[PDB]
RNA sequence: CUGGUGACUAUAGCAAGGAGGUCACACCUGUUCCCAUGCCGAACACAGAAGUUAAGCUCCUUAGCGACGAUGGUAGUCCAACUUACGUUCCGCUAGAGUAGAACGUUCCAGG
RNA sequence: CUGGGGCGGUCGCCUCCUAAAAGGUAACGGAGGCGCUCAAAGGUUCCCUCAGAAAUUCAUAGAGUGUAA
RNA sequence: AUAUGUUAAGUGGAAAAGGAUGUGGCGUUGCCGUGACACUGCGCCGAAAAUGUACCGGGGCUAAACAUAUUACCGAAGCUGUGGAUUGUCCUUUG
RNA sequence: UUAUUGGAGGUAGAGCACUGUUUGGACUCAGACAAACUCCGAAUGCCAAUUAAUU
């Protein structure tokens, strides 16, 4: 049911982002009404293993500081070249 | 084969290859594809060679969209001129491919056959590409 | 229906480019009605009025009420001004054609003292 | 004062601009250093010519 | 096998003249041009070839008229 | 809240619905006079029995079209170093989404 | 002048691109034009708003600007 | 030299499309020890020239190779130690 | 020379809002190309202040 993640604070460097996208870790973002730009750290493998159970446009269970509050993903990157994940913006109904 | 009824110049630079594709990286049109993973330039001659393989294959069952076009015109000089004495004249036309533009689309067939006729379509074109399906 | 005001306000715009846009100030602003007529002397540094005279503001003595109107609102704002020390003035016509009442609202305030 | 500053790499090699710094910064020959008041406008200088200096 | 073109014109040294923020005198050209890509703001005066020209001497500056459109001001000093 | 006149990057609009009357603004009524139509009192301009909110016009509600618009990510790049396209530091778009958003506003004259 | 010389083309001026967001910037690099015209196609003052699609409506400008851009 | 892995071709110490049960890693499924694949690191075939080995400088090495990370040393007319010469500028001492 | 501030300019990028090239649907929807296309748009370089800290 919930996720755990992990906050990434302050500036990301490039480096920063480029050795974590080799290791299966992905920045997000989570926003809406109420709750704001939280950018946070997401796990590659958990990710597909919801989104195969939801789909691409459903309702995607992940919490946000320890807690659901029902974030739905409103888009999300992607390389063509690797099969692999660049980012998610987490919309919270 | 394949070139534009009219072009406004008909000398133009050569473009640029280095980088990544801009734009058509996913295939929009049909269930599956043949992506570009190696800059080029595509001539009409092997767009033309491919598709007629691919389609020959398929016994004409399926339908295929192809992705890219040749629209810059390449010049050529007379074989023993000197360097010098102007331009020379349009020989070709090409398209530039860079590393993840799908290049052709195939729907209405099985997987297995899809396979292999955009297997036999890639042994035409000068670049090197891999199978990929409608993203998920 | 061309919304006749309307008209009158891209004319004005036109008018008011060589006029206190880079010419002498005060204007002396008027405005046309149906039946009334207003003029206001404004000066363009700040944005500010510095007088005020009306076909409605107790004026009316049932005359030929629009020519003989403007002449009256005429003195009227030309005895105000000099009150305040105002003998300068560029005359923007609003857009009105030069003519009858707003001709007349003009000419009868040059001979009250205040010269163009 | 404070950062002392050390030039370490030579200046055969660089840009005219990189050369036109470590003059302004006051160092001179190879291994030579200077003691400087410490400035957002100190700081920027050594920030440009940072792999040619050593600061302490 | 000759060639039909190889002939260009003079380039007109174009563009701006005087900086922002800067002081200048009472006639200095401002920014040269054809047409109008900036307008004549105050004190500022626009000449037959199209050219901005300060009309008396003082700070100029760009500033912004409307949307998609610049204009230079000339103001006084002190 | 009504009127005149300025400043402002459509957060200032277009479109769709509702309300408002002669104290103001217009429609109107008609060419005696000023002036006018390259034909035509349609406009311009001259004077005004009487009547209407129909349209103009001002105001109220709409997120359909526009305009505005973050954070995160990406592309691109000054610098450096390896060496042939990366790898470290800085700046950092476009597009797209979350959103403001059905304007604020000066000075005068009036019913107040 | 000249990717040796000759034969071919060019030689002065204006406008774009190459040109690397100031200005300048080359090649026998890529495209065009000039050697005028107007007594109103000049000045000043008033008034007006186009192409095109179905006298009316739509239209933001897709017209026109003597002559290339 | 120290620590942990890779490979076996003498790669290292030239070259492409394309071909392959070579070997290491991570991941992910389908039938109960066997199959499928995804992305990867290092290789191997493709690979034929003229006086003489002859595409490491030589010997020679599968570690004296490659990747990862530390600790020493060698190394220039650089820099510094000592002595001296010329030109300057300061005046701590016209020194 | 750096750092703080202001300014002119349209290239890399991207985009289809004009000009041209272009693919597949319905009877306008998706998807692409541009040195001489731009509704947009850097990093830097440039011009200054009569600004400071070094030299």
């Amino acid at each position: 049911a919930s996720l755990k993640s992990i906050i990434r604070q302050g500036k990301q460097t490039r480096s920063d982002l480029k050795q974590l996208r080799k290791s299966g870790k992905v920045p997000a973002v989570v926003y809406g009404y109420g709750t704001k730009n939280v950018s946070v750290k997401v796990d590659e493998v958990e990710f597909i293993k919801v989104i195969r159970e939801v789909g691409r446009n459903g309702v995607i269970e992940l919490g946000v500081g320890s807690k659901t509050i029902k974030v739905m993903v409103a888009d999300y990157q992607f390389d063509p070249l690797k099969n692999q994940i660049t980012h998610i913006d987490f919309l919270a109904i | 084969m394949l070139l534009p009824k009219r072009v406004k110049y008909r000398r133009q630079h050569r473009p640029k290859t280095t980088g990544r594709s801009k734009g058509g990286n996913y295939v929009t049109f049909g269930e599956f594809g043949l992506q570009a993973t190696t800059t080029s330039w595509i001539t009409s001659r092997q767009i033309e060679s491919a598709r007629i393989a691919m389609t020959r294959y398929m016994k004409r069952g399926g339908k295929v969209w192809i992705k890219i076009f040749p629209h810059t015109p390449y010049t050529k000089k007379p074989l023993e001129v000197r360097m010098g004495a102007g331009k020379g004249a349009v020989e070709g036309w090409i398209a530039v491919v860079k590393p993840g533009r799908i290049l052709f689309e195939v729907a209405g067939v099985s997987e297995e056959v899809a396979r292999e006729a955009l297997r036999l379509a890639s042994h035409k074109l000068p670049v090197k590409t891999k199978f990929v399906k409608r993203e998920e | 229906k061309i919304d006749k005001n309307k008209v009158r306000l891209k004319r004005h715009a036109r008018v008011r480019t060589n006029l206190s846009g880079t010419a002498e100030k005060p204007r002396l602003n008027v405005y046309r009605s149906n039946k009334h007529i207003y003029a206001q002397i404004i000066d363009d540094n700040k944005g500010v009025t510095l007088a005020q005279a009306s076909s409605k503001d107790s004026d009316i003595a049932t005359t030929a009420t629009k020519v003989e109107l403007a002449t009256k609102v005429g003195e009227a704002i030309a005895k105000k001004a000099a009150d305040k020390g105002i003998k300068e003035i560029v005359f923007d016509r609003g857009g009105y054609l030069y003519h009858g009442r707003v001709k007349a609202l003009a000419e009868a305030a040059r001979e009250s003292g205040l010269e163009f | 004062a404070k950062l002392q500053i050390t030039l370490t790499r030579s200046v055969i090699g660089r840009p005219e601009t990189q050369r036109k710094t470590v003059e302004a910064l006051g160092l001179k020959k190879t291994n030579s250093s200077v003691v400087v008041e410490d400035n957002p406008a100190i700081r920027g200088q050594i920030n440009k010519v940072k792999h040619l200096v050593t600061v302490e | 096998s000759s060639t039909k073109n190889g002939r260009d014109s003079e380039s007109k040294r174009l563009g701006a003249k005087r900086a922002d923020g800067q002081f200048v005198t009472g006639g200095s050209i401002l920014y040269r041009q054809r047409g109008t890509k900036i307008y004549p703001g105050e004190n500022v005066g626009r000449g037959g070839d199209d050219t901005l020209f300060a009309k008396i001497d003082g700070v100029v500056k760009f500033e912004r008229k409307g949307r998609d459109k610049k204009q230079v001001s000339v103001y006084a000093v002190a």
